[PDB]
């Protein structure tokens, strides 16, 4: 394997991340589920420092923000090493079920009550 | 075969009854030992030849609830079963309480005893609206007297059910008056309900299941017991049955409460027990029926329609109180209307998203209908609100908001119209200064 | 301990006695919804996951009628769409102007899930005041803003069955229901910080953020 | 406008209840079951407001202490109930219906009646102490739609005279009356 | 639609499924084989198209096959 269009030396150097989204707390709503996600890692001395004169965050990283937004895990990695650089796998995590009554609103003898 | 005046030789009596022995003069505490020993189920089996329905709001089959109490894995050890009361009567109109429980509880305590035989109830509890402090004590005295000599309580008329009654008080809320938040309220928590698809029946009413009935259709059971269930079907419809009572109020001649037969004229009721209109029958503007929470029936469909549930049912008024509220023809139906909205502001629970800021929202809008500050469209709009409020909620305390709105586009909106043009340049030309300016609605 | 039940063509097999939700879930069809939750119990007081159930005149909340076996559960007929709509109309005007200044711009989960749901115009006039509420001081580690709080008693119920301080109580009726205490005292537990994170409205907030 | 307002003013958890009150309370507590035992919270709280007016924080603090329960939860509970006043009130609490029937029957003037005699705004109490106003919703007794109740008991069919003699009566004389004549019909 | 049944039945072996969407068409060609696909289709009777507006491509590196060309 060469890389025939990637002219930085990338694909020796940085550790990539393949990583489902994850399911945010904050917000109920679950369509960051449906990607997988690619991420170039700030493994750098470069890594965003601060600016001096304005104070902006000039980075150093030529990649800093760049996600893709692939379909399958296994067609993520068939294209992380076709072109061909060095990964790390996230598996994410699901909910579990848990039935619910909504009839939960009953006892025996027993200390403790609630709303 | 018309309905009439009830005939005398009917199921209460106010008048001479307040005793414990001149009930049982009146024919109460009179076959018990033989209704308890006799099984539930010939309980299930004479109630539901009765035809009774519910007085409570819901008009329903009262033995259908009440064999839907009894699962067959009820014999199975899922704990101490026992019955509420709804004694709690919160409408604007229901006067049914200072007939019943001031004036007859021995009906009503019997009643509690067979209606828990039919249950297997372990006990009951009596949910007065504890407001009624000068009736409270009146009741628990009555049921400390057969408490106390033996006729209710573990030997009950030679019962083989241990069977107690406990009295609760309900502190100021219409919405108590619903079942399933008055189980959270004998849970010792807030008024709040529960929703409605765990049914009460086997949920756990305070823990266990029980059933909810009102203090009307258990303080005839009894007595029909006693009687017949070809006597109280005898009456009103081929699915109506019997005599309800009414409480009638409102503008009109003689204010007045009565217990009569299902299914008579309107006009009759009014004109032969209560005096009539005042003002007469050419000075009404608009009938409230059954409930407060009814649609207005106008000056000429209240004239001949019936006072049953199914007919007028079809005339869009579920009549689930019977407490008829009458206005003069010089009165604003504005006014009584804006009142309910006010009134379901003060007893809207706060579970409900909708029913809290749709309440909210009827009030804002009915200050400006009385006001006259809307647009013709607004009446439109109001409608559409009420719709909006019109199968969304968890008790149906907002279908209750919601049909008297749903009641005044109905049959109405001439008045409307004539108030909104009393001025012109409706949302008028304002600017805020520090607090609104160049109107407001009432603060 | 599996049962069928068709969500709108979509079958689907979950546990007996279970949640609609967890059925429309488990399906892959978006059902919107404010006060349910996943580790805390049902309240049904959002109002917002109606769908259209056979033999039922009403459309039920999803979040705890419970899975009858072999329903038919439709979350597209135009009765559901436009009385969510109707719902969202109705938990929206007596919500005050903070979307600039509410913490939660992007993550306002009422403020997400309305433009696809909602309707535009929010019925009012200059004579027309919608209601205001006492803000309350919760901690100094919380920030909070009770003007905001659509009611959905995700904070209750976390305070009193996960947290197990029962200190954030409701209170009122009405328009008047405020959720804190009227004792104005602080709340000081442990894993206090994550109702910031739960409160979906930008109610509670993070103080130092 | 039903609020939820502080605990500052010299209400701050230093009260109790008395002798009688507690083997009442017991009384009460004995009509519910041993484990899962609350529901007597609404009555007792009844008896504390019979015991002292204007139920404050610091009866309710005790009754959560004595019932075994966490406070919020008896603040959720009286919350809620009209019963429960909090602010201190008059000797006579005067409760005027003005709901539909009583609307409709004149009570609208009878409330007329009542700010001419005490010149107070329906929400506020006496400078005497001696009343406190509140409209109020419907009573259930539609029966003569001009009453009232006053602090425990209804006073049926109230002409304005009526009324205003009440108000000088219920200074000193008391009135045990259901209406001026007995009947209902 | 119709139209495009036409081209379907007419060249099956080199197209493969069309797809139709709000007013417009696209066909569906295996890549090795597109020089006989535009020989017809610019240029037959019945498809006398003969004016090209655009060639260009669009990457959707989900699949194995990365680059669509349209
Ligand atoms: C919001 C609401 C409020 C109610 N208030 C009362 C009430 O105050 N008094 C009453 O007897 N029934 C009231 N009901 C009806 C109760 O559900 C009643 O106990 C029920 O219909 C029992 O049926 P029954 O008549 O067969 O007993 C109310 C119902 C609802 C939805
Ligand atoms: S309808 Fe809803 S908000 Fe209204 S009292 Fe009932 S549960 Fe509460
Ligand atoms: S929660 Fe705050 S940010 Fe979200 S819509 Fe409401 S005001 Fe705006
Ligand atoms: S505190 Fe927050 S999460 Fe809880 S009900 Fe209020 S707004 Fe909702
Ligand atoms: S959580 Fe399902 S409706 Fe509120
Ligand atoms: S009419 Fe107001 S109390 Fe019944």
């Amino acid at each position: 394997e060469i890389v025939s269009g990637a002219p930085a030396e990338l694909s020796r150097n940085r550790v990539v991340r393949i990583y489902q989204q994850a399911k945010p707390a904050t917000q109920s709503g679950e369509y960051g589920t449906f990607a997988w996600r690619l991420d170039w890692d700030i493994v750098d001395v470069a890594n965003r420092w601060e600016n001096d004169l304005i104070g902006w965050q000039s980075s150093g990283d030529y990649m800093q923000a760049t996600q893709m937004k692939f379909t399958s895990k296994e067609s993520a990695i068939k294209f992380a090493n076709k072109q061909g650089w060095d990964f790390y796998i996230q598996e994410p995590h699901h909910r579990k079920f848990r039935v619910k009554q909504y009839a939960n609103n009953f006892v025996h003898s027993y200390g403790k009550l609630k709303h | 075969g018309l309905k009439d005046q009830d005939r005398i030789f009917q199921n209460l009596y106010d008048n001479y009854g307040w005793d414990l022995a001149s009930a049982r003069k009146q024919g109460d505490w009179y076959k018990t030992k033989e209704l308890i020993l006799k099984g539930d189920t010939w309980i299930i089996d004479e109630i539901k030849k009765s035809g009774l329905r519910g007085r409570g709001g819901a008009g329903f089959p009262s033995g259908l609830k009440w064999s839907f109490m009894n699962p067959p894995g009820w014999e199975k050890n899922e704990g101490p079963r026992y019955l509420v009361v709804n004694a709690d009567e919160g409408e604007p109109g229901t006067c049914k309480d200072r007939e019943i429980m001031r004036k007859d509880p021995h009906k009503l305590v019997e009643g509690c005893l067979l209606a828990g035989r039919a249950m297997n109830a372990t006990a009951a509890y009596i949910y007065i609206r504890g407001e009624f402090y000068n009736e409270a004590a009146v009741l628990q005295t009555a049921i400390n007297e057969a408490y106390a000599a033996g006729l209710i309580g573990k030997d009950a008329c030679g019962s083989g059910y241990d069977f107690d009654v406990y009295i609760h008080r309900g502190m100021g809320a219409y919405v108590c008056g619903e079942e399933t938040s008055l189980i959270e309220s004998l849970e010792g928590k807030a008024g709040k309900p529960r929703l409605k698809p765990p049914f009460p029946a086997g949920v756990g009413l305070f823990g266990r299941p029980s059933t909810v009935t009102n203090v009307e259709t258990v303080a005839v059971a009894p007595t029909i017991l006693r009687r017949g269930g070809d006597w109280f079907a005898s009456f009103g419809r081929e699915r109506n049955s019997g005599t309800k009572l009414f409480c009638i109020s409102g503008n009109v001649n003689e204010p007045c409460t009565v217990e009569e037969e299902m299914s008579i004229p309107l006009r009759e009721l009014l004109e032969k027990h209560c005096g009539g209109i005042k003002g007469g029958w050419d000075n009404l503007l608009g009938v409230i029926p059954g409930g407060c929470s009814v649609p207005i029936l106008p000056k000429n469909i209240c004239e001949d329609v019936l006072m049953d549930f199914d007919a007028l049912k079809d005339v869009q008024s579920g009549l689930g109180t019977a407490a008829v509220i009458v206005i003069n023809k010089q009165q604003d139906v504005i006014r009584a209307i804006q009142r309910f909205a006010a009134f379901y502001k003060h007893e809207s629970c706060g579970q409900c998203t909708p029913c809290r800021e749709g309440t909210t929202w009827l009030l804002k809008a009915m200050d400006r209908f009385r006001t006259g500050q809307a647009k013709e469209r607004e009446i439109d709009m109001l409608y559409e609100l009420t719709k909006d409020i019109e199968g969304h909620t968890i008790c149906a305390l907002g279908d209750a908001a919601a049909w008297p709105i749903q009641g005044l586009i109905r049959n109405f909106r001439p008045e409307m119209e004539t108030r909104m043009k009393k001025f012109h340049d409706e949302v008028g030309a304002v600017s805020v200064g520090g607090w609104m300016k160049d109107a407001r609605v009432e603060k | 301990a599996e049962i069928e039940l068709t969500i709108d063509g979509h079958k689907v097999s979950i546990e007996a006695g279970s949640a609609l939700i967890q059925a429309c879930e488990k399906a892959g069809v978006t059902v919107p919804r404010y006060c349910y939750h996943d580790k805390l119990a049902i309240a049904g007081n959002c109002r917002m996951c109606l769908v259209d159930v056979e033999r039922a005149p009403k459309p039920v909340a999803s979040c705890a009628y419970p899975v009858a076996p072999g329903m038919v559960v439709r979350t597209d007929t135009e009765r559901v769409k436009q009385a969510r709509e109707n719902v969202m109309e109705m938990m929206l005007q007596n919500h005050p102007l903070d979307c600039p200044v509410c913490d939660q711009g992007g993550e306002c989960d009422l403020q997400d899930q309305s433009m696809r749901y909602g309707r535009d115009r929010g019925r009012f006039t200059e004579i027309t005041g919608k209601r205001s509420t006492e803000d309350k001081n919760i901690g100094p580690l919380v920030k909070t803003s009770m003007n905001r709080c659509i009611h959905c008693t995700r904070c209750v119920r976390f305070a009193n069955d996960i947290a197990g301080a029962p200190e954030l109580g409701s209170s009122g009726r009405g328009n008047d229901m405020q959720i804190g205490t009227y004792l104005e005292k602080n709340l000081n537990t442990e894993l206090s910080g994550n109702v910031i994170d739960l409160c979906p409205v930008g109610a509670l907030t993070n103080k130092p953020y | 406008s039903v609020h939820r307002n502080t605990e500052n003013n010299n209400p701050s958890i230093p009260f109790e209840f008395s002798p009688e009150n507690m083997k009442r309370a017991e009384e009460v507590i004995a009509k519910y079951p041993p484990q899962y035992k609350k529901a007597a919270v609404m009555p007792l709280l009844d008896i504390g407001q019979r015991q002292l007016g204007y139920t404050s924080i610091s009866v309710m603090n005790y009754v959560a202490k004595l019932l075994e329960m966490p406070p919020m939860r008896v603040y959720e509970v009286a919350t809620f109930y009209t019963m429960y006043n909090r602010t201190p009130m008059g000797r006579y609490h005067l409760q005027i219906c003005t709901t539909t029937p009583c609307q409709l029957c004149g009570s609208d003037g009878i409330m007329e009646a009542v700010q001419n005699t005490l010149n107070i705004k329906p929400g506020e109490t006496t400078k005497d102490n001696l009343f406190t106003l509140s409209e109020v919703e419907c009573l259930g007794a539609c029966v003569n739609a001009p009453m009232m109740a006053i602090n425990d008991d209804y006073y049926e069919d109230l002409t304005p005279e009526g009324t205003v003699k009440l108000l000088e009566d219920c200074k000193a004389g008391k009135m045990p009356t259901p209406g001026p004549e007995n009947h209902v019909r | 639609h119709q139209y495009a049944k036409y081209i379907m039945a007419a060249l099956p072996k080199y197209i493969q499924g069309f797809s139709v969407w709000k007013d417009e068409l696209t066909l569906h060609v295996a890549p090795s084989a597109v020089i006989p696909v535009t020989t017809f289709l610019r240029d037959n009777t019945s498809t006398q198209y003969k004016s090209i507006i655009d060639i260009t491509a669009v990457d959707y590196p989900s699949r194995e096959n990365r680059f669509e060309v349209v």
